[PDB]
Order: C-alpha cells, then sequence, then structure tokens
RNA sequence: CAGGCCUUGACAUGCUAGGGAACCCGGGUGAAAGCCUGGGGUGCCCCGCGAGGGGAGCCCUAGCACAGGUGCUGCAUGGCCGUCGUCAGCUCGUGCCGUGAGGUGUUGGGUUAAGUCCCGCAACGAGCGCAACCCCCGCCGUUAGUUGCCAGCGGUUCGGCCGGGCACUCUAACGGGACUGCCCGCGAAAGCGGGAGGAAGGAGGGGACGACGUCUGGUCAGCAUGGCCCUUACGGCCUGGGCGACACACGUGCUACAAUGCCCACUACAAAGCGAUGCCACCCGGCAACGGGGAGCUAAUCGCAAAAAGGUGGGCCCAGUUCGGAUUGGGGUCUGCAACCCGACCCCAUGAAGCCGGAAUCGCUAGUAAUCGCGGAUCAGCCAUGCCGCGGUGAAUACG
C-alpha cells in the first residue's frame, strides 16, 4: 500500500477529520510539516540543495 | 505463503494476506 | 582530573557576615538552587544560636567548624590482595568540605522539626564538642590512628 | 503535588485551570 | 507614508531599505531611517537520518527579517519615482500611510 | 530475570527453555547473572546467538554463529563462560608483589 | 556514514539558494511545489542539454527560471523553437508568467553536477569506473580547478560486492567554509542496480 | 548632576542612575528594599559604592527589565559600578581589584539534541 | 462523554431499522456494525447482532443497559488468561 | 484481522471500438463501499436560414497493453544516518632501505585540545583530517528610532497617556575587539608559569563542522534502485476490529514517599516562540472544564500571557498525614461524522502503593548538576509524563 494512498490522501473525505498531511514529494504519512508540505527527510534533502528559500542550517 | 513477516514456510513469504 | 589540579572556586562573601565560609556552608544547606531559603535557614539558625546561647553566631559557627575538621582520614588503597585503609593527612580544603558536609548532614539527622533549628543546634554542639558531626570527625580520626600501622603506604 | 489535579500545583502541571487554579 | 519590508535575506532586506530610503531622500523631503524590526525565526528540527537514530538531528531555521522605513514628508515627487523602483526577488513591500 | 529475543525469526517456548538450560551453565561460577539477554537471529549462512549479561564483576558480551542454531547457542555459551571465568580470576592474577 | 552536504553547508556563505523568493506561511509550500514541479519538467527535458543549475525567482504571480547549461542551443531550440515550446508547457503548469531564460556555463568541467552526470552516463555506457573516475578528476584539473574529488559507490562493474571508488587531486577542504566547493550528484542506473556518482570541484576560496 | 551605567546580567538589563542624594534607591518605580524584600542576595546590588564609601552620598533611580531578581541584582551591581567610573575614573582602583567593573558572560547554556538538558545526557542500560 | 448540548447519538441507519421493527411488530435479528451507537429506550427488549470485527454478537437489550453503547456488550478482544 | 465489495483497477502513458463530451441534482438497496437506477445542455473549423456530419479540448463502457504491491532480499544497491569519535589520526608523491610483505616520512626530544607548533632526522614535500573562515552569547562604536525605548521639560483622565526626544533599554545589520601583542621569569625554540591593561587572556562560553576508514552497522517501511515474487489478487474500496490485549520480564520516564515540605490568599521578576473557519483582550453565565457574547491583531502594535520556583501572610504539626495522587463510583465539558473498545479536561466522592529503594547502575566539571516554570513542531482533539527549544534560581567536588 502506497500509491493508492498518496491518491486517497488527496481526495476530499466523507468527513473532515480523515484529512491528513502527506509529503507532496515522497508521500510520507509521518513527520509531515505543514509549512513545506514536506516530510523531515525531504525537508532535509531539499534544504541541503538550497531549494527551500531562505531555509538555512541554524547554529546557535 | 503470502505477505511480509513472519514467514509461512514458502520461500520469502510471510503469513499476512491481502 | 587528569591534566592539571582543579582550581578551588572562590565564593563571594555572604552579605550578613562577609564570611567566605558562611557562603560555603549556606551552599551546603541549599537544595535545588533555592539559596534564598538556604541563607534564610542559616541566618535564622544564627537567630536561634544567639537566643539560647548569648554568643555571636559567627563565633560559634566558626568554632563548630574547627571541631568537625578531621585532621586525618583513612583512604583505601589495594595492596596485593587486600584493600588497606591508609591513614592520610587531610588538606584544609577537604577538612572544610567534610566539616561543612557533616554539619548539615548530622544536623538534618536531628529530631527538631524546623531546619534552621537543626542547624542552630548542631552548630551549638559542634562548637561545644557534642553532636553527630563531631562524632563523624572522631570516628574518622580513630580509624586513621588505628591503621597508623599502614602510614608508610601513604602517597 | 504536581500529580494531584485538585491543587493549583497540579493544574500548573497539567496546564489546565478550574476551581483549584482559576483565571 | 509607511514602508514595511519582509524577506529571508537581510543582505537584500537592508539593501532595499537603503534604496527606498534614498529615493524619498532624493525626491524630498524627510524620511525616518530604516529601522530593523525583530526577526521571526521559524526553525525545523529533523532526525538527521531516514530510519532510527532518534538522538541525532539537524537544525534548520527560516529567518523572516523585517525593516520599517518612513516617508516623513511624502511629496508626490517621491511617489512617482518610487512607483518604478528596483526590489530584488526575495523581498516583499507593505506600503501604507 | 532472563529475556530471550527471537529477532526476525520465530522460536518456540521449547527453544526459549533450551536457552535457559544452556545459559544455566554460567551459574557454576556462583555470581549474579544480571538481566541476561539472549538474542537469536538467522543470517544467510548461519544462526547468530548474541548475549549481553552483566555480573557484579563486569559485563559479558559474546556472539556465536553456526549453521546449527543449537551449536551457535553453545559456541555462545562457550565464549560467555571464558569471559565470565576471566572476570572471576583476573583479580587473583596480581596478588604478589 | 557522516559527511555534511557541502552545498547546504555553505548556503548563504559561498553559495546561494537555487530558489530565491520570500513567501509567507500561507503560500510557501504551494510556491515550492511549483519549484519542485518546475524542476520536474525542466530537469527531465533539458537533461540532454546539460542541465547544471536551475534558478527560480518570484515577485508577483510571475516566475523567472534561470537555466545554466553547457548546450544553450539545445534548450533554445531551432532558432527559438524549443525555448518557445517550453515556456508554453511551463506557463501551462505555471499558470502564470513563466519567464524563462538560459545561462551559458562557461567551463562545464568546472561545475560539479556536469562532471557527475558525465561519469554517470559514462558508466551506464559500461566504461571502466576507475578510469572514468581518474579522467573526470583530470579534466576538472586541466580546467584549472584548485582540486577535485569524484566518488562512485555501488556495484562497480556489476561486482556483487558493492564498493566505493574515488580519486581526488589537489585540495578539497570540506570543513572550510570560505572554500568554494561545487558539489553535484548524478545517479547511474544500470542493468544491475543504481550506482551513485558524487563530484567535488574546488574553485577557490574567498 | 547625574551619572549612569548600563548593567547587564543573564537576561537582566539594568539602567542605573546615580544622582547625589541622601541614600534613597528606587528600582522600577518602587524603592529597592521593597522590590527586593526577602532577597538576601540584595545588598550585593549596592556593593560597588561600599568599596568607595559612597553609601549615602548618592541616590539611584534604577529601572530594570529582563531575567530574574538576582540577575537584575547583578545587573544593578554592575551598573552603579559602571556609573561610578564616569563620575570619577580614579575609582578603578577599589572597583577593578574587587572585580566590579567586569561583567560575567555566564549565560544559560543551550539545550542540545540527544540530551535532556544542556549537558545532562539520557540514562541508558549498556547491559 | 459526548456533549449534553449535542443530541444523544444513534447511527440513524440502525435506528431506521429498529423503529419499523417497533411499528410492524418486532422481532427480527438486526445485524449492525454500529458499535458507536447509544442504546436508546426504543431498542429495549430487541436483540441486535453487534459486529466486533470478527462476528455479530447477539445482545438482548434491557432497561438496565440503555445508557450504554452497543460495543460495550460485544467485546473485541478474545482472552482467557495466560497459562 | 474479520466481513461486504471492485477487476484496466485509487493512480500513468497508450491504441481501437459504443455513447456523449465535459458537469451539476438526485432516487433504490446497502453498515459504508458497491451495485441498480432516475434528470437535464459540449464549445470550435465545419454544409449549418436544413435535417443531418464530424474531428477533437473531456466524460463513461467493453478490450488489450499496462498499472498497482509499506510483498522478499540493507547478504545485490544509491541516498541518507548511527558508531568508534572532535578521537589525532589516515594517506600520497618522489627519494631512500628491504629479495619481498613492507619500512622510512608519520619515529625521536620538547610542546599543544590537536600529525598543534619547535627542534632533530634519508629524507623533502603534498593531500585529507586538526585549526581557521560560518552562527549564537560576552564588551564597545557606527547606522537606524516604530509598533521599541523614557534620561530631562510641558502638560496627564492618572495608563510613556499625550506633547516631546532617540539619550538609555532594545531591536538588527555593519564594524571594532584578543594577537601570548606588552612586562617579568624559564626556554635553543615552540611554548609554559606569573603580571598589567582590559568586557573578555591563553581556543573567552556554547554551536555548526566528523579524516581514510570500521561495524557484510542502520534503513528495500520515507525515497530511489538490481533481482525475486503476486495479477478478479500478495493490487484496490469500505465498515468494523487491531496496532491500546496482560500470569509475567527488561528499557526509558513522570510523580512521589514529605516540614529545606504541603495548602490557601495576596504580591513580584524571564526568555524563546506561535497566532485570519488563528491567538483571543474584556463582559456576562456556570464551583469548574467550558459556553455565550464580543474588541484587537495580516501583528516589537493586538493576543496566547499567568511564568513557576521566589516574596508576604496565614493554615497544617511528623501522623501513610492537609504527605502521595493511584484506583474506582457519580456527574459534567469540548473536539470530532463518531470518544464501547479507545480521547483529553473539569467537578463531587474514592484516597492505593509508597517511610527513600537488593544485586547492580546512570548523569553531570559552572551558570553545569539540581530545581522551577514557558514555548514550538506534529496536531480536530489527544493519551507529551516524549521530543526540540527557552529562560528563572543556582551548588558540591576534582588529592590524584
Ligand atoms: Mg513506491
Ligand atoms: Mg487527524
Ligand atoms: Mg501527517
Ligand atoms: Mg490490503
Ligand atoms: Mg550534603
Ligand atoms: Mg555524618
Ligand atoms: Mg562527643
Ligand atoms: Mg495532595
Ligand atoms: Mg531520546
Ligand atoms: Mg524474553
Ligand atoms: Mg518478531
Ligand atoms: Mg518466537
Ligand atoms: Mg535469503
Ligand atoms: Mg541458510
Ligand atoms: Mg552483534
Ligand atoms: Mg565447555
Ligand atoms: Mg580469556
Ligand atoms: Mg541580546
Ligand atoms: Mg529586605
Ligand atoms: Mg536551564
Ligand atoms: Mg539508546
Ligand atoms: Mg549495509
Ligand atoms: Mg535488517
Ligand atoms: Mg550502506
Ligand atoms: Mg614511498
Ligand atoms: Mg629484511
Ligand atoms: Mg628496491
Ligand atoms: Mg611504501
Ligand atoms: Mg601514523
Ligand atoms: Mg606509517
Ligand atoms: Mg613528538
Ligand atoms: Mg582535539
Ligand atoms: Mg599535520
Ligand atoms: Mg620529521
Ligand atoms: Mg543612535
Ligand atoms: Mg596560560
Ligand atoms: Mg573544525
Ligand atoms: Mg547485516
Ligand atoms: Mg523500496
Ligand atoms: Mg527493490
Ligand atoms: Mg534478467
Ligand atoms: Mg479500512
Ligand atoms: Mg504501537
Ligand atoms: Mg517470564
Ligand atoms: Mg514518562
Ligand atoms: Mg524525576
Ligand atoms: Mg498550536
Ligand atoms: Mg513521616
Ligand atoms: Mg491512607
Ligand atoms: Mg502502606
Ligand atoms: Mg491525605
Ligand atoms: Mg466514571
Ligand atoms: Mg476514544
Ligand atoms: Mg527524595
Ligand atoms: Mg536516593
Ligand atoms: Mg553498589
Ligand atoms: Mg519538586
Ligand atoms: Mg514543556
Ligand atoms: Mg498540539
Ligand atoms: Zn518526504
Amino acid at each position: 500500500a502506497r500509491k493508492a494512498l498518496i491518491e486517497k490522501a488527496k481526495r476530499t473525505p466523507k468527513f473532515k477529520v480523515r484529512a491528513y498531511t502527506r509529503c507532496v514529494r515522497c508521500g510520507r504519512a509521518r513527520s509531515v510539516y505543514r509549512f513545506f508540505g514536506l516530510c523531515r527527510i525531504c525537508l532535509r534533502e531539499l534544504a541541503h540543495k538550497g531549494q527551500l528559500p531562505g531555509v538555512r542550517k541554524a547554529s546557535w | 505463503s503470502k505477505k511480509s513477516k513472519p514467514g509461512d514456510g514458502k520461500f520469502g513469504r510471510g503469513v499476512k494476506r491481502g | 582530573a587528569r591534566r592539571r589540579r582543579a582550581e578551588v572556586r572562590q565564593l563571594q562573601p555572604d552579605l550578613v557576615y562577609g564570611d567566605v565560609l558562611v557562603t560555603a556552608f549556606i551552599n551546603k544547606i541549599m537544595r535545588d538552587g533555592k539559596k534564598n531559603l538556604a541563607a534564610r535557614i542559616f541566618y535564622d539558625a544564627c537567630k536561634i544560636i544567639q537566643e539560647k546561647t548569648g554568643q555571636e553566631p559567627l563565633k560559634v559557627f566558626k568554632q563548630a567548624v574547627e571541631n568537625v575538621k578531621p585532621r586525618m582520614e583513612v583512604r583505601s588503597r589495594r595492596v596485593g590482595g587486600a584493600n588497606y585503609q591508609v591513614p592520610m593527612e587531610v588538606s584544609p580544603r577537604r577538612q572544610q568540605s567534610l566539616a561543612l558536609r557533616w554539619l548539615v548532614q548530622a544536623a538534618n539527622q536531628r529530631p527538631e522539626r524546623r531546619a534552621a533549628v537543626r542547624i542552630a543546634h548542631e552548630l551549638m554542639d559542634a562548637a561545644e564538642g557534642k553532636g553527630g558531626a563531631v562524632k563523624k570527625k572522631e570516628d574518622v580520626e580513630r580509624m586513621a590512628e588505628a591503621n597508623r600501622a599502614y602510614a608508610h603506604y601513604r602517597w | 503535588g504536581k500529580g494531584d489535579r485538585r491543587t493549583r500545583r497540579g493544574k500548573i502541571w497539567r496546564g489546565t485551570y478550574g476551581k483549584y487554579r482559576p483565571r | 507614508i509607511r514602508i514595511k519590508l519582509r524577506g529571508f535575506d537581510h543582505k537584500t532586506l537592508d539593501a532595499s531599505a537603503q534604496k527606498i530610503v534614498e529615493a524619498a531622500r532624493r525626491s524630498g523631503a524627510q524620511v525616518s531611517g530604516p529601522i530593523p524590526l525583530p526577526t521571526r525565526v521559524r526553525r525545523f528540527t529533523v532526525i538527521r537520518g531516514p530510519f532510527k537514530h532518534k538522538d541525532s538531528r539537524e537544525h534548520f531555521e527560516l529567518r523572516t527579517h523585517n525593516r520599517l522605513v518612513d516617508i516623513i514628508n511624502p511629496n508626490r515627487k517621491t511617489i512617482e519615482q518610487l512607483m518604478t523602483l528596483d526590489l530584488p526577488t526575495g523581498v516583499e513591500i507593505e506600503i501604507k500611510t | 530475570t532472563m529475556n530471550i529475543t527471537s529477532k526476525q525469526m520465530e522460536i518456540t517456548p521449547a527453544i526459549r527453555q533450551h536457552v535457559a538450560d544452556r545459559l544455566a551453565k554460567l551459574e557454576k561460577w556462583q555470581t549474579h547473572l544480571i538481566n541476561p539477554h539472549i538474542i537469536l537471529s538467522k543470517e544467510p549462512q548461519g544462526f547468530v546467538a548474541d548475549a549481553t549479561i552483566n555480573t557484579p564483576n563486569g559485563v559479558l558480551v559474546a556472539s556465536g554463529k553456526h549453521e546449527d542454531m543449537y551449536t551457535a547457542i553453545n559456541e555462545l555459551i562457550n565464549k560467555l563462560e571464558r569471559q565470565l571465568n576471566k572476570l572471576q580470576h583476573k583479580g587473583e592474577a596480581r596478588r604478589a608483589a | 556514514g557522516n559527511k555534511i552536504h557541502p552545498i547546504g553547508f555553505r548556503l548563504g556563505i559561498t553559495r546561494d539558494w537555487e530558489s530565491r523568493w520570500y513567501a509567507g506561511k500561507k503560500q510557501y509550500r504551494h510556491l515550492l511545489l511549483e519549484d519542485q514541479r518546475i524542476r520536474g519538467l525542466l530537469e527531465k527535458e533539458l537533461y540532454s542539454a546539460g542541465l547544471a543549475r536551475v534558478d527560480i525567482e518570484r515577485a508577483a504571480d510571475n516566475v523567472a527560471v534561470t537555466v545554466h547549461v553547457a548546450k544553450p542551443g539545445v534548450v533554445i531550440g531551432r532558432g527559438g523553437e524549443r525555448i518557445r515550446v517550453l515556456r508554453e508547457e511551463l506557463a501551462k503548469l505555471t499558470g502564470k508568467n513563466v519567464a524563462l531564460n538560459v545561462q551559458e556555463v562557461q567551463n562545464p568541467n568546472l561545475s560539479a553536477p556536469l562532471v557527475a552526470q558525465r561519469v554517470a552516463e559514462q558508466i551506464e555506457r559500461r566504461f571502466a569506473v576507475r578510469r572514468a573516475i581518474k579522467q573526470a578528476v583530470q579534466r576538472v584539473m586541466e580546467s584549472g580547478a584548485k582540486g577535485a574529488k569524484v566518488i562512485v559507490s555501488g556495484r562497480i562493474g556489476g561486482a556483487e560486492q558493492a564498493r566505493t571508488e574515488w580519486a581526488a587531486q589537489g585540495r578539497v577542504p570540506l570543513h572550510t567554509l570560505r572554500a568554494n566547493i561545487d558539489y553535484g550528484f548524478a545517479l547511474a542506473r544500470t542493468t544491475y542496480g543504481v550506482l551513485g556518482v558524487k563530484a567535488y570541484i574546488f574553485l577557490g576560496e574567498v | 548632576e547625574q551619572y549612569y551605567g548600563t548593567g547587564r546580567r543573564k537576561e537582566a538589563v539594568a539602567r542605573v542612575f546615580l544622582r547625589p542624594g541622601n541614600g534613597k534607591v528606587t528600582v522600577n518605580g518602587q524603592d529597592f528594599n521593597e522590590y527586593f524584600q526577602g532577597l538576601v542576595r540584595a545588598v550585593a546590588a549596592l556593593e560597588p559604592l561600599r568599596a568607595v564609601d559612597a553609601l549615602g552620598h548618592f541616590d539611584a533611580y534604577i529601572t530594570v527589565r529582563g531575567g530574574g531578581k538576582s540577575g537584575q541584582i547583578d545587573a544593578i551591581k554592575l551598573g552603579i559600578a559602571r556609573a561610578l567610573v564616569q563620575y570619577n575614573p580614579d575609582y578603578r582602583a577599589k572597583l577593578k581589584p574587587l572585580g566590579f567593573l567586569t561583567r560575567d558572560a555566564r549565560v544559560v547554556e543551550r539545550k542540545k539534541y540527544g540530551k535532556h538538558k544542556a549537558r545532562r545526557a539520557p540514562q541508558y542500560s549498556k547491559r | 462523554p459526548r456533549s449534553l448540548k449535542k443530541g444523544v447519538f444513534v447511527d440513524d441507519h440502525l435506528l431506521e431499522k429498529v423503529l419499523e421493527l417497533n411499528a410492524k411488530g418486532e422481532k427480527r435479528l438486526i445485524k449492525t456494525w454500529s458499535r458507536r451507537s447509544t442504546i436508546v429506550p426504543e431498542m429495549v427488549g430487541h436483540t441486535i447482532a453487534v459486529y466486533n470485527g470478527k462476528q455479530h454478537v447477539p445482545v438482548y437489550i434491557t432497561e438496565n443497559m440503555v445508557g450504554h453503547k452497543l460495543g460495550e456488550f460485544a467485546p473485541t478482544r478474545t482472552y482467557r488468561g495466560h497459562g
């Protein structure tokens, strides 16, 4: 079970509750950030590529 | 004889069914 | 640790007797960084020890500390197939810490309910020579004399 | 008391309010 | 005559508060110098790897710096020369009054 | 008490109890076998019998491997014995001078 | 496995975001999903061109896609033919002013990802990995880089025992931030699995 | 007529205004002794001017914002120490040997991933 | 539990089925998957076959069991101890 | 997992045939899914003042390709990560030595956090590592002065409120600044001890950064990917159930066993963040969770907000207790389609074990440990006592 569920996530559901984030990039149902539409892996992947605008490795 | 784990005695086949 | 001697921290004096040693002792009363309580207990002790004994608290506190400072302690040191209790001198840095520790420690073994009372009382006895804190100094000191036999294993 | 829902201490801990910690 | 700048780059956020506070500084009269509003850091903390290894992360942040600049004496000689100015890509401008 | 993990594999309460019987040999040394944890696994060319066991004198870590799972358990017991015996008499070794 | 991605390491120091634009919490993802999808068609298409970096700018429902390549003529098309044919399918997806441009890659052998892509196809074509590796490092050096390292990991030559081959001439100081280190990756698919080519080019510090 | 030093402790920042007076001292719109009631750490706030017998020669209108009482107390102590040096720079002696002029940078250390605190590591069972 | 303001919850598809059973005169056996349903006094004295994941458990409903939901009487976990 | 279903299929690129495009409203059964069924109008380029006639923007139906698989193999792989380990190391080039493995260099003496540097040497160099360049904090200057600030003057409803000003705090960008630079002393030197100045002194504190490599480490269930396998099923949809089971055992935690404490009332001081079906000021209703109203804020403006430990005062009086808050009963609240399994919260009642913990064993060297709160992501809600942060108070000890 994956593609049937990357699709089933997209569709408007019988009830609003069933709405759930998936990663637009890889499809991950877990650790999905609202702000990027991305999961933490993809977040890290694109961020290291610099394709997340203004997203920089923080160090304090 | 089918999906993942634990095996069902057939090569590379667990006891989960669809 | 391994590279060099530790540096003994310096402690700013307490703002009620200007004593470096009262600070050290107030720290030893402090649980959970709650120094304000800790100072309150020590000073409130001084309140009491002034009452029940018309002497200057500081005089009695410092006197109690002298009577709890161990001059010798045993320290284990396995030679061959036995751990020998070796009699060794106590550096005054350590004599301080032990007497400070043992004062609090023995104090909080006393039965009276309020902490500042227990400090006030253990300080009154260690100044006079009674008290579980003095006992610990004596018990530690009989040990080192007992094992004087092994003084030559001193390092 | 941080485990006792019926103190202000426990409601600070749960992070809720009520009779024993109002607002 | 407010001008309120946002942007993930401060080298450009400061760059264009400059050029704004140089346009109205030219076309007259007064402008209240570019003030740096406190930044709004949206961090992300991610298990550095794909599978387990919970105890190692990598910190990512997203600064949205903020500059506020004032056109004090408006003077529509400004207004027009501003209507055509050069803001680089990662900057957004909130003009009010 | 004793824990047995059958990793990515399925054993029986008989096999679990066999492990306890074999592990029991370590009891000859008359020392506390604290939370002894035996892992079993099956690689392409043999079973692996892992064991991590702490005693009042240090930890026992060892790994046996063999085509026969029962033999691998023994090779594991052997390694653990030799370590546990070393824990018990390494101290005697420097009694003079 | 350890080493930090040396582009993400220098973002905002020796390198700059491949996609530059503010956007607010309400919009960011949707805009980024474009930049993803935009890089989709483009990296899919302009591959044969020799894609090496894909900038994306935005300002107000319009987007400006810089494209730096070794074959500018491949994207530009027949005198304007493809570069047209793309802005269309782009502004179809963009649904907006999909401004497109093309950038010359002065020396290709000095942009990591190109060297990487080359070694990738060079092994997909079944050439000796080690030789192909040492050559790539050579060409980047002839092109006057201050150092170069290229790294092939996988079933090299189809060997069952996956392996990591690499050559490195000159300096490649990856702990150094002022080091301008161009890194790029390319993923060689073969009949026996994927290999992974990493390329490092040290173009000089600042 | 009136003297100032910036006093900054942990997150405490204190604006001290030495002004010659009878001795009065106000901290954020209420007199010191009433703002540090029951804080025995307090007297250290005024300590720089005891090492220059300036005890009741001055007043101090002090505001303070940030951190906590005893931070703000050390922020204070630094300020009035700072302020006394613009009043009279010959004052470094009997301030600097008593380390009053220097500001400790001891900040809360950062929390680090993989720990329970800054340095407090999580407990494990090696066996 | 559920808010008092909001109404008591029956699935309004099992309830259709039980009302006609009142009207036309009960009883047939009512197979349902509506665990989440409150038992309501219209149900008293019926017998409903409650699905639990594996099987439809007859429950005779009675006055004393009308507060409770229909799952509270067809258990899901099969268990007879350890030994 | 059970049960009811679907068979070009939830999804792609197709090719051909029946309709029509497109789409929106349902109706029947049904738990839902599905299955059956009822309504209505396709633009353009076309012969159209006309039936009729397409071709295609898209619809469905039969087909055939193919799809789909979080099915197996991390012992075929890429990627990324853990680990040794921020450890001081790993090597190369040429020369030299050795028949050869290999050695030398990289060892040695001194020094350093460091293969850090000095000196010596059949070596002389070089690379990856170390360091530095980057970020945070500490001092200072510049540039800025609102939504931030209030030193002085004016008013002031008594609230920086307004006028006023950017001094100060700040805020956020740019600089400066520390270099063993100077003095003493020892040193061949490199450095080492001490001193002055100074916010800071010998890497200022913290971070980011992890060499060749090791663990046939980790991950085919994030993703990618070779190969193996499934094809009305190992694919897919739904309803329910499960992932929350409970004779046991292990790990990690929370809260405790109390008076340095517990309770109540009143009263202080943070920082970092988040916040347009979002944060909610304030008023009212209810003991309350909350509900009803209802202002403000696209937010240095308004809000979450109160920080808590602390401080003042009062209560308890050493009791399994005014410790502890588990368990159970009853009653509510909100989210949500729905809280039986299986949510959180509030209130009334219940008020467990626990009197400081065996063998064993963990952490921490300073603004640390301890202790106290505050925020955030994920998220409707929440099982978070977790995680990542943030500041508050703030130790002990290091012979070796
Ligand atoms: Mg997939
Ligand atoms: Mg949800
Ligand atoms: Mg999600
Ligand atoms: Mg299935
Ligand atoms: Mg103690
Ligand atoms: Mg004692
Ligand atoms: Mg005696
Ligand atoms: Mg209680
Ligand atoms: Mg953890
Ligand atoms: Mg077990
Ligand atoms: Mg298993
Ligand atoms: Mg088993
Ligand atoms: Mg196999
Ligand atoms: Mg085999
Ligand atoms: Mg092992
Ligand atoms: Mg044997
Ligand atoms: Mg041995
Ligand atoms: Mg600051
Ligand atoms: Mg007072
Ligand atoms: Mg802290
Ligand atoms: Mg662990
Ligand atoms: Mg592997
Ligand atoms: Mg595995
Ligand atoms: Mg691998
Ligand atoms: Mg050689
Ligand atoms: Mg030889
Ligand atoms: Mg030779
Ligand atoms: Mg050699
Ligand atoms: Mg070496
Ligand atoms: Mg060597
Ligand atoms: Mg040496
Ligand atoms: Mg080091
Ligand atoms: Mg070196
Ligand atoms: Mg040498
Ligand atoms: Mg200024
Ligand atoms: Mg030094
Ligand atoms: Mg470094
Ligand atoms: Mg393996
Ligand atoms: Mg996969
Ligand atoms: Mg595969
Ligand atoms: Mg084949
Ligand atoms: Mg389902
Ligand atoms: Mg689970
Ligand atoms: Mg058992
Ligand atoms: Mg816990
Ligand atoms: Mg605890
Ligand atoms: Mg939230
Ligand atoms: Mg008791
Ligand atoms: Mg009781
Ligand atoms: Mg009992
Ligand atoms: Mg009680
Ligand atoms: Mg109940
Ligand atoms: Mg529930
Ligand atoms: Mg305790
Ligand atoms: Mg204990
Ligand atoms: Mg012990
Ligand atoms: Mg506590
Ligand atoms: Mg928290
Ligand atoms: Mg939440
Ligand atoms: Zn993802």
